[PDB]
């Protein structure tokens, strides 16, 4: 009834589907990756690779991995740590990367910024396959 | 000589920064920072704009000095326009900061012309009723990082919400040592904060330190008949690049890069002079600065090693070589005494009194007390009182076994002992393994 | 720990001195101001029950803490150590400075039921 | 204007104590540390310095007798109030209780209330609080000394 | 990528000399544009082209007045392309990295 | 009687303990609470911050822009506004109890939209087309205790002051047992809902379970920061009671941010002021000076802020910071004080956007002394050698000593070695640590550059870099001595 009298008789079956579409944000990783540019996609790939090889990684270790990959491959120009962090928050705004604040589990346990990913690998690799200048980072 | 006493007292006043406000010394490399602070304060106290800003710099990098100078400068011309709430993150906790704000608000509003009464809920409600022409409230909040914890930043939320949405003009000056202070903030707190961060200037080059020493030691008022001769002597020493002051300033620039460190040595150089000629001789020779530097290093590992007796040195050497032969570096009293008795027999076979095991216990306890050995895998002094309380309510396994079985690790190793024990000492050949 | 030993000792001291004849801090300054609060000298006798069960580092630090009351003219302190093992057992679990401290005025006495049968 | 006594092998230390400790609060540091191991004559030199300058107002606290931080704060409040009562007996004072100090903030408030009722004095004076054996506190942490370092900034400047 | 910047500079216009200088510019200007100028999914397909055209104006003002360039190579609407390229010029043609790129 | 400890600073409020269920002897004994003189809302601190203005302050050409761009002063939120308003209006007019869940990122206009909804609802109630209601605002981050909301809401309803437990059974009795004809509708804004989440989750259950009561006439509008909060932190009961419908406030697009900034810059942009050249004070309509802030600058700032957060607070603050940079340059040029065209250009907007991006950490490490740089160089050398992220301090001491004693033939090392190990002085013996070793260690610990573990043996204690390794490398090889070797 809320949608029916916000958009204006017996109300239809289509308004039930409109309810189930309006209050379920069915965001796809396809649509999220497709709204990025080449540099945000590249930094997303380096973040994915750094979490693949370390999986308890800080912002600064992921930036180190990004610098090592971008000097190994030499695509565009390397970024400074704060610009890397800003693009990480851009990926938060898009909804692909989350940065939390957690304790370490080493000999010097303090709180650090940590990257988690909530995206599924299959459509991520499928979208990143179609870009030729990104496959050194896959 | 009352003239030399007046000159000495003025020199000490300039070194402690306790001149009147119109005579206070701002270093050259510090104008660009302080003018910026001078803008923000004057936009809040005078023009009634709300501001929040964090000063970021190391300890003794003139954050408190510049802020106090700004508040004392605005005190003499706009006295009724503003009040000051001072909070310190070491002293105030999350609960006691509320009572500190309420008490300071009451005692400052009774000074310009209750909130403080009741439980903590009522005090916080009265503060938010008060704070959510006008009088500018200036918050000077030292150690902003301690209230920027990962659990809940309630006070920072409320204070930055006061800066944003309240119609009372509020100035907040946080201060910290943490370079990445913006990442400490929670998303809503960071959103409400202006994200204006002022980084304190550092000393970049040597004649900044030379000019700061010149500003510290030049008497710019005519209060003594010795003023002109002192100024000529100081300018002659500071202009000559091979003088002893320039050597000590260069040494400070290359090791500490700290003007408070230099002032802590310059103050007893001035204060121990009996007359003007002694002061000029002291400032030319800088011989007191070498005695000062020797005293500041008199209780480190080298001086404590030089204070040791011959039996103390023998026990320390034996423990060091046992620790070097060990895998984890661990040793106890028994193995150290076995090494000691083998070493004394091998000396006497080529006459040193061999002390019994019941007498080496006192030497061992003296060596533990003088921080030459530490207990194996010992935390030591805890960071906060809660962890210290938890450690005090627990009995460690080392304090229940006998003293001759306790595992220790060395604070100094055998190579350093070989380096700083003299060649003519008769225990020297035992420093090699 | 030492803090609990001092707190219980000062609470017992204040309780006894109130029962024998405003609140105070339960630390050794109560021993410092004893003549100003009660007008009398202080003779403290410490009975350490079952010393062969107490932590020896804690007992050592408590004895070093009690040494600080020797600068007050109105205080004298007695210590009673209840031993069931040997004297040398407690002598090698205490630091040698504490042993030198206890050696100035010490007596031994056998308590056990097989004393001369 | 201070007397430097003769200590037999602590001449440099006694000269430094003459350099740092004086009755004028402008040319005196807020904090001063004497560091040395046991039996090095720290207490002996400090007593000979303060006995040779009887005009200096000193309060002596032993943290070893206090053991924890809360009795140290209460002892600070009690001893400062008693010394200021003995020093200026013709100044009427409200007797604030030492036992209401449970936080460092409450010590700041109590010291404010004690020092604000001595403004009838004609000259600025120093009160030297000597914590003889600070790290001999039994329940010591790394954060306690920071509060005592920063304590002077929460007290008024024109007191 | 060299092929995209080469094709974009080519079709904005009409080796390793002056066209090489222009390619090097479009690349630096595009790389800093990726960080400081944000476009949506439509406008992004002309981030190279617009950047290329900016470098073209620089040549026309600095060394060679005879160089020719036209606007409609940009695959957006010419009003939208005009607005975007004015936005790009005014924003980061005075940027501090893009000040010591010798145009000679 | 002698106490074992004392509590000498107890402050207890004057709160009664008897709840509302025991005020009257029966359900029929309760009167119409809308007529009671204390119920339903039926400040003394505002004059305390008044003083005497004896000066005349100068408001310049950019002063009105900076004052007008503040957060204290509804274009892009009209579907969310319509949804919240229609749900709340239907709940008020039918005498129903309803939960409205609103979630979003910071600064996207959640509190502003809910407040505008309740202002239009109160205006609609003032025209006597919906029944009158009481509006209660509870912010979870403005409470000392989480249970104080029980204290707050009941105090807004009855005017009594009780403890939190008695307030909780008072609210339960009021919402369930009292009939609709004796009650008034209550609209509660619960803002910062996550701050009111406890381990027991009793406050969540109570506040959302009162909306399931027939007699309650309670409308709870809960504001969250995430949409998955009831699934992640709350149980299935509270998630079921909150409901399937959940209003998400998306981050603003750059068109919406530009519309917000242009709405605040209507009447000031492309306008003329009368400006005094003697003092600097400017009056909105002596010189006639035109003020502009360019639309390209606003669109650059809006696009950057919309991609990073979509936050209206950041867009307004970036515009205000750009205007303050321009106004600082203006006062520097004309020599004005704090007692034909002026433009906020795009360069000020780029400076405002770059001042939070410029990475002072590298600059800080560049402007350190030689001993601190030598420490960082030695630590980086150990991480290169043995490949570990944590290095023992004794290893750093030994490799500093090796770095001094191997490249001795460098002229700077021949100048610095006597300073490093003897402080330039005979009669000072050779030192095991360098001069200012603990000083630079504590200085790097204060900055957050270093992490040190808590051990009492200084040699086996570990040190880790908290900052990224590449920025430490570029700061180190900026130094001419350290990059030479
Ligand atoms: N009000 C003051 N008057 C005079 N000198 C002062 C004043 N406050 C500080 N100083 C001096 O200024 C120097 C710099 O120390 P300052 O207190 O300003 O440090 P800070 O930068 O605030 O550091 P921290 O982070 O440790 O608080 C010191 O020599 C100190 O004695
Ligand atoms: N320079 C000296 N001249 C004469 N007697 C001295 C001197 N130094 C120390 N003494 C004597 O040695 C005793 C021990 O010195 P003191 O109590 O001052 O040491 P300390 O460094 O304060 O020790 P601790 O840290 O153990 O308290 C003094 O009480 C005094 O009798
Ligand atoms: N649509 C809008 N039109 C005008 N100004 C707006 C709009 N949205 C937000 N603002 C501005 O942004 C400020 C902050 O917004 P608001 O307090 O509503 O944020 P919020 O989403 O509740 O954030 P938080 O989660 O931090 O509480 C408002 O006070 C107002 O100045
Ligand atoms: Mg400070
Ligand atoms: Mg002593
Ligand atoms: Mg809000």
């Amino acid at each position: 009834i809320e949608i029916y009298e916000l958009e204006k008789g017996k109300i239809g079956l289509n308004y039930i589907a409109k309810v189930f579409s309006k209050f379920v944000n069915n965001n796809s990783t396809r649509t999220r990756i497709a709204k990025l540019n080449i540099q945000q996609k590249l930094i997303l790939c380096t973040i994915i690779q750094s979490l693949k090889l370390n999986s308890d990684a800080t912002i600064d270790e992921s930036f180190d991995h990004y610098i090592k990959a971008i000097t190994k491959t030499d695509t565009l120009a390397p970024l400074q740590r704060n610009e890397f962090l800003e693009i990480c928050t851009i990926l938060e705004t898009c909804g692909l990367v989350s940065i939390k604040k957690t304790k370490c589990k080493g000999k010097t346990k303090r709180f650090v910024d940590k990257i988690d990913v909530d995206l599924d690998m299959r459509e991520f690799y499928d979208e990143m396959t179609k870009i030729s200048i990104l496959k050194p980072f896959l | 000589d009352p003239g030399f006493g007046s000159l000495q007292r003025r020199l000490l006043q300039q070194l402690y920064g306790t001149l009147p406000t119109d005579e206070k010394i701002i270093f050259t490399y510090l104008q660009d920072c302080q003018q910026e602070i001078d803008r923000i304060i004057k936009q809040s106290i005078i023009q009634k704009e709300s501001h929040s800003v964090i000063l970021v710099g190391p300890r003794q990098s003139y954050k408190t000095y510049l802020l106090d100078y700004e508040l004392s400068l605005l005190q003499q011309s706009y006295k009724e326009q503003f009040i000051t709430i001072r909070l310190n993150g070491f002293i105030h906790s999350e609960q006691t900061a509320i009572n500190g704000i309420a008490t300071q608000l009451e005692q400052q509003l009774q000074k310009i012309h209750t909130i403080s009464s009741g439980s903590l809920t009522e005090v916080f409600e009265k503060i938010l009723l008060l704070l959510d022409t006008k009088i500018t409230v200036v918050f000077i909040f030292d150690e902003i990082d301690t209230f920027a914890g990962p659990v809940r930043q309630t006070l920072l939320y409320n204070l930055f919400d006061m800066v944003e949405h309240s119609r009372v003009p509020v100035c907040i000056f946080g201060c910290t040592t943490k370079l990445n202070i913006l990442e400490y903030l929670e998303k809503r707190v960071k959103s409400r904060f202006s994200q204006r961060v002022i980084y304190m200037p550092q000393i970049q080059n040597l004649d900044d330190m030379v000019d700061a020493v010149r500003n510290l030691l030049t008497v710019r008022s005519e209060i003594s008949p010795w003023v002109s001769q002192w100024n000529e002597t100081l300018e002659k020493e500071l202009s000559d690049p091979r003088s002893n002051l320039n050597r000590h300033i260069r040494m400070n620039f290359e090791t500490f890069r700290s003007l408070p460190t230099l002032k802590n040595s310059i103050i007893p150089l001035v204060a121990t002079s009996k007359n003007f000629g002694s002061l000029c001789t002291a400032i030319k020779s800088c011989s007191f600065l070498d005695i000062y530097n020797k005293n500041q290093l008199s209780n480190n590992l080298t001086g404590r090693l030089q204070s040791l007796s011959d039996l103390e040195l023998a026990i320390l050497i034996s423990a060091a070589r046992v620790a070097l032969r060990a895998k984890d570096g661990s040793f106890n009293f028994n193995l150290a005494y076995a090494e000691y008795e083998k070493m004394i027999k091998a000396i006497n076979s080529r006459t040193i009194k061999l002390w019994l095991k019941k007498d080496v216990k006192n030497v061992w306890e003296n060596l533990v007390q003088l921080d030459f050995f530490t207990e194996k895998s010992a935390v030591g002094l805890r960071d906060n009182a809660t962890a210290a309380f938890y450690a005090s309510n627990y009995q460690f396994q080392g304090t229940m076994i006998p003293f001759d079985l306790r595992s220790y690790q060395m604070q100094i190793i055998l190579q350093e002992l070989r380096r700083i024990i003299p060649k003519s000492n008769m225990y020297y050949s035992w420093t090699q393994l | 720990n030492v803090r609990m030993m001092l707190r219980r000792s000062m609470y017992k001291l204040y309780s006894a001195a109130d029962a024998e004849e405003n609140d105070v801090s339960y630390d050794l300054s109560l021993v410092e101001n004893f003549k100003r609060l009660f007008g009398k000298d202080l003779a403290m006798v410490f009975n350490f029950k079952d010393v062969d069960s107490i932590n020896f580092n804690t007992l050592d630090n408590f004895i070093i803490l009690l040494k600080s009351a020797f600068k007050y003219d109105h205080v004298k302190i007695s210590l009673i150590f209840n031993i069931n093992t040997n004297l040398s057992n407690i002598e090698k679990n205490l630091r040698q400075s504490t042993i030198r401290l206890l050696k100035r005025n010490y007596h031994k006495l056998d308590v056990s039921s097989n004393k001369g049968f | 204007n201070v007397t430097t006594p003769e200590v037999a092998f602590r001449e440099y230390q006694t000269n430094c104590l003459a350099s740092y400790i004086s009755a004028d609060p402008d040319i005196t540091p807020s904090n001063l540390i004497l560091q040395g191991y046991s039996g090095t004559g720290k207490t002996y030199t400090l007593k000979k310095y303060f006995n040779a300058n009887p005009n200096l107002h000193a309060v002596w606290l032993e943290p070893v007798e206090l053991v924890s931080w809360k009795p140290l704060l209460q002892a600070i409040a009690r001893t400062v109030q008693y010394k200021l009562k003995t020093l200026y007996p013709n100044i009427p004072t409200t007797d604030y209780d030492p036992l209401q100090v449970e936080e460092p903030f409450l010590l700041v408030k109590t010291l404010h209330n004690i020092f604000v009722q001595y403004e009838s004095l004609q000259e600025k004076t120093c009160l030297f609080l000597i914590l003889d054996g600070f790290d001999s506190l039994q329940d010591l942490d790394a954060a306690l000394f920071n509060k005592y370092i920063k304590l002077n900034e929460l007290l008024p400047k024109d007191s | 990528s060299m092929q995209q910047v080469q094709h974009c500079v080519a079709e904005v216009l009409r080796s390793s000399g002056y066209l090489k200088k222009l390619t090097n510019a479009t690349s630096i200007l595009y790389n800093t544009s990726l960080n400081k100028v944000m476009l949506k999914q439509d406008e992004e397909v002309a981030r190279c082209h617009i950047c290329a055209y900016i470098a073209s104006q620089k040549m026309n003002e600095k060394h060679m007045p005879d160089l020719c360039y036209y606007i409609d190579s940009i695959p957006l609407e010419p009003k939208k392309a005009k607005h975007l390229m004015n936005l790009f010029r005014q924003s980061l043609s005075n940027s501090s990295p893009m000040k010591q790129f010798a145009w000679t | 009687v002698i106490r074992k400890f004392t509590k000498k600073n107890v402050a207890r409020a004057k709160k009664k303990y008897t709840p509302f269920s025991k005020r009257f002897k029966s359900i029929a004994a309760i009167p119409d609470l809308t007529s009671l003189p204390e119920f339903y809302g039926n400040s003394r601190f505002e004059n305390k911050l008044k003083t005497t203005q004896k000066h005349q302050i100068v408001e310049t050409i950019f002063s009105k822009v900076k004052k007008q761009l503040n957060s204290s002063y509804l274009p892009a939120r009209e579907n969310e506004f319509a949804s919240i308003y229609l749900s709340a209006y239907s709940a008020i007019e039918s005498d129903s109890a309803t939960t409205i869940y609103v979630a979003g990122t910071p600064g996207v206009g959640k509190t502003l939209t809910v407040r505008e909804v309740v202002k239009e609802l109160l205006s609609s109630s003032a025209q006597r087309e919906i029944p009158d209601f009481l509006y209660v605002e509870i912010n979870g981050l403005k409470m000392v205790k989480p249970t104080d909301c029980y204290e707050t809401l009941w105090n807004k309803v009855s005017g009594e002051r009780l403890t939190w437990a008695a307030s909780m059974e008072s609210l339960e009795f009021y919402f369930k047992r009292v009939p609709k004809n004796k009650k008034k509708t209550i609209v509660v804004l619960l803002d910062e809902l996550d701050a009111m989440v406890t381990k027991s989750q009793d406050i969540m259950y109570n506040f959302f379970n009162w909306t399931t009561y027939e007699n309650a006439k309670l409308i709870v509008i809960a504001v969250a920061n995430t949409m998955d909060l009831p699934e992640r932190q709350l149980g299935n009961k509270i998630t079921s009671r909150i409901g399937f419908t959940r209003i998400m406030f998306t981050g603003y697009t750059h068109e919406e941010l530009k519309n917000i900034i242009d709405l605040r810059l209507k009447g000031l942009n492309d306008s003329f002021f009368y400006v005094d050249t003697k003092t600097g004070n400017a009056i909105l309509i002596v010189r006639k000076v035109r003020l502009r802030m360019s639309a390209d600058a606003i669109e650059i700032a809006s696009r950057k802020v919309a991609s990073v957060s979509g936050d209206a607070r950041r867009a307004l603050k970036v515009c205000k910071r750009a205007a303050e940079i321009a106004e600082k340059h203006y006062m520097a040029k004309h020599g004005y004080g704090y007692d034909g065209v002026q433009t906020v250009h795009i360069t000020h907007v780029m400076k405002a956007l770059n001042e939070t991006l410029n990475s002072h950490v590298i600059t800080f490490m560049t402007r350190l002394s030689f001993t601190a740089k030598l420490f960082i160089y030695a630590l980086l050398n150990l991480m290169k050698k043995n490949g570990s992220q944590e290095q023992e301090l004794g290893d750093i001491v030994d490799e500093i000593k090796l770095l001094i004693e191997v490249n001795g033939s460098n002229k700077f090392v021949m100048e610095i070695a006597k300073t490093l190990f003897q402080q330039g002085s005979d009669n000072i013996s050779e030192q095991l640590r360098i001069i200012s070793w603990d000083f630079v260690l504590n200085q790097l610990l204060d900055a957050g550059i270093l992490f040190k573990q808590t051990m009492k043996n200084d040699r086996i204690c570990c040190v880790k870099l908290n900052i990224s390794v590449e920025e430490a490398k570029r700061a180190m090889n900026e130094d001419e001595t350290l990059r030479n070797l």
